[PDB]
């Protein structure tokens, strides 16, 4: 059908160790990951609007400070409630 | 205690909330028995496969062929019907094996993070597990964990020791940790400091193998105030 | 050394069972739903087999580093921390490891057979795990509950000592000597791996059974189940349908029990893994983000603290 | 066991705490030792 034709060609598509999928976008981010593909590369919808597809993200860069010498204290506690 | 309780007393009702409106948090119980569901459905589909004979219905076997061969036919159904129960009981069986490790699993977390303040890290739940609560649900458990949650830091400036007399005084409970100007505070975990006395230290050697040590005084509390 | 993983694979019902025969096909549609199940089983233990990676190397919510200087007192770990000339970040131990263990592929693939590729690749959980190494090593055990404090890292390995039940003083005195025994063990433990007495064993028979059970399947896909060939086509190009029903019919349930076996001795296994892999996200988040009382849950004697190490298939613990 | 200052601790001041009952402390020094 005419409709299952635009979903193997044009302009948009993205080669990766998963696949060929078709029908995405291949920015240059990096976002916490969603639907999860294969091999890292994972994809969500976004916003004007389309499924995108990007290489996934740890997690956001930290660095405790620490010295030589320099211990840290917590100072106030808060008291939260979890559920298994 | 109010401000404690007050903590407390709120988050049960996140609890609620988190598990109230429609967040579907509850997916690990629905698993189980759509995956259930699923199995009796296929099982009851089965019947309508005729296994390469001519019908799936043992009444129009008989009514259109002759008991020599009918048998044929016939086995034919009963071969395809056995297997399809074979692999539904071993599906069962292995399913079984994991709802059983499920739960021993559940089993200790109670014992333990139920009925005592197990410590080991991530068994009860983040945190350092204060207390918990069971509450019973549709084929399984659910657990609420109480933890302490540390927040808001400060950054001090430790030390390792304090040599006064010479002598290498270690810290008793705390990490000594002179806060910038009067170096001697000695706190533990949370923040409240109190000055050295020789009762939250407790002497060890002499002021050079420690590296690190800074000195100034460790407080006595008994000799200067009464000489009486 | 403990294995949380296993080369995730699934298998085209229908093309490993007929090859394109249209007639085969058809035959096989009336044996019920019988390969759908299956397809769905090995589905899900392929999510399964990705699952368990999450739940080891991925119990850090915040990827950590280490500070450009290293006054730690003395210890000289530039073994477990990763080493930026090697190309993808990796720490001398990690690679001695993943060129150990090691083990036609797209051949099988031609019968229906597909490797589906993880989620988690190699450079990711390294990455995972280079976090949790650091965090510990400036956070102590704490990073693992609540926010990330620094503490120097003598100054901690006092507290996780006064644990054990020797009290401060003695790691804050004989300091020089500690240090160089750890250094020195750390420097064995390269050896010991490098050497060959069956090393990374665990996780190499994962993949021999894996192996060994895929190419059993395949080397079936070549027996007469006791019909007049194995071929599928000189069968239909010797014979009318009527006849060749019966033969198609003989291969086609011979062939089908293979795959059935194979499915369900997927399952035991992936069962097992998973039992190995929730005993691992134990031993992480107990003896690796936090100093343990339970003997020989985390090592041999007393427990000081652990580092956990990334190898192919599985996570390689130095305690 | 008598309640000394041995075996207790000194924490801020008493309007804080509920059900605080004040009443009595010992001290090892305090006899002749206090001569
Ligand atoms: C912790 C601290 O020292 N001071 C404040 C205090 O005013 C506050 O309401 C309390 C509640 O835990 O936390 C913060
Ligand atoms: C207590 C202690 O050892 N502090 C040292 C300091 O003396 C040294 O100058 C600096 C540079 O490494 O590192 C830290
Ligand atoms: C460092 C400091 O301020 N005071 C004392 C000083 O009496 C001492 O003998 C000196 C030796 O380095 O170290 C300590
Ligand atoms: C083992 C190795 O690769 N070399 C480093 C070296 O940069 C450093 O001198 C040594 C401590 O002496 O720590 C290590
Ligand atoms: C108990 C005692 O002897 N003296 C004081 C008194 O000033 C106080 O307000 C009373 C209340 O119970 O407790 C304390
Ligand atoms: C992504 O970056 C590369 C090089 O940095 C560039 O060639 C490419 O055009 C970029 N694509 C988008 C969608 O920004
Ligand atoms: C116990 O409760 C009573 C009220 O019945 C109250 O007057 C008393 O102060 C409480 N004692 C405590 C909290 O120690």
């Amino acid at each position: 059908t005419p409709t299952w034709r635009v979903y193997s060609t044009g302009s948009n598509v993205f080669q990766t160790r998963a696949g060929c999928l078709i029908g995405a976008e291949h920015v240059n981010n990096s976002y916490e990951c969603d639907i999860p593909i294969g091999a890292g590369i994972c994809a969500s919808y976004q916003t004007s609007q389309s499924i995108i597809a990007y290489t996934m993200s740890l997690g956001a860069e930290n660095s405790v400070a620490y010295s030589n010498n320099s211990i840290a204290i917590p100072t106030n506690f808060t008291i939260s409630v979890t559920t298994e | 205690q109010k401000l404690i309780a007050n903590q407390f007393n709120s988050a049960i009702g996140k609890i609620q909330d988190s598990l109230s409106s429609t967040p579907s948090a509850l997916g690990k119980l629905q698993d189980v028995v759509n995956q259930n569901a699923q199995a009796l459905n296929t099982l009851v589909k089965q019947l309508s496969s005729n296994f390469g004979a001519i019908s799936s219905v043992l009444n129009d076997i008989l009514s259109r062929l002759d008991p020599p061969e009918a048998e044929v036919q016939i086995d034919r159904l009963i071969t395809g019907r056995l297997q399809s129960l074979q692999t539904y009981v071993t599906q069962q069986l292995i399913r079984a094996a994991e709802i059983r490790a499920s739960a021993n699993l559940a089993a200790t977390k109670m014992s333990e993070c139920v009925l005592g303040q197990s410590k080991r890290v991530d068994f009860c739940g983040k945190g350092y597990h204060l207390m918990s609560f069971p509450q019973s649900a549709p084929h399984g458990v659910v657990f609420l964990h109480v933890t302490y949650v540390p927040a808001q830091e400060k950054n001090f400036t430790t030390a390792p020791a304090i040599c006064h007399d010479g002598k290498a005084h270690f810290p008793r409970e705390g990490v000594f940790v002179s806060n910038g100007t009067h170096w001697f505070v000695t706190q533990r975990n949370f923040y409240e400091p109190q000055i050295i006395t020789t009762d939250n230290t407790f002497v060890s050697g002499n002021c050079d193998v420690v590296i690190g040590i800074v000195n100034n005084t460790v407080y006595d509390p008994l000799q200067p105030e009464l000489d009486s | 050394i403990l294995p949380v993983s296993m080369t995730k694979t699934s298998v085209d019902c229908t093309m490993y069972i007929c090859g394109d025969s249209t007639e085969c096909s058809n035959l096989l549609l009336q044996y019920g739903s019988f390969c759908t199940q299956l397809n769905r089983a090995l589905t899900g233990i392929a999510v399964e087999q990705d699952k368990n990676t999450q739940e080891v190397f991925a119990q850090v919510k915040q990827i950590y580093k280490t500070p450009p200087i290293k006054d730690f007192g003395g210890f000289n770990f530039s073994q477990i921390l990763p080493d930026p000339s090697k190309p993808s970040k990796r720490s001398p131990i990690e690679d001695l490891l993943f060129n150990k263990v090691t083990l036609l592929i797209c051949a099988q693939k031609f019968n229906g057979l597909t490797v589906l590729p993880p989620l988690l690749t190699d450079e990711m959980i390294a990455q995972y795990t280079s976090a949790l190494l650091a965090g510990t090593i400036t956070s102590g055990w704490t990073f693992g509950a609540g926010p990330a404090l620094q503490i120097p890292f003598p100054m901690q390995m006092a507290y996780r000592f006064n644990g054990i039940g020797v009290t401060q003083n003695v790691l804050y005195e004989n300091q020089k000597l500690i240090a160089n025994q750890f250094n020195s063990a750390i420097g064995k433990i390269q050896d010991s791996l490098s050497s060959t007495p069956s090393a990374l064993g665990k996780l190499q028979d994962v993949v021999n059974q894996n192996a060994q059970a895929l190419n059993t399947l395949v080397k079936q896909l070549s027996s007469n189940f006791g019909a007049i060939s194995s071929v599928l086509n000189d069968i239909l190009s010797r014979l009318d349908p009527p006849e060749a029903e019966v033969q198609i019919d003989r291969l086609i349930t011979g062939r089908l029990q293979s795959l059935q076996t194979y499915v369900t001795q997927q399952l035991i296994r992936a069962a097992e893994i998973r039992a190995s892999a929730n005993l691992a996200a134990t031993k992480m988040s107990e003896c690796v983000l936090g100093q343990s009382k339970r003997v020989d849950f985390c090592g041999k004697g007393y427990h000081l603290m652990s580092f956990p190490q990334s190898a192919p298939h599985g996570v390689v613990f130095l305690h």
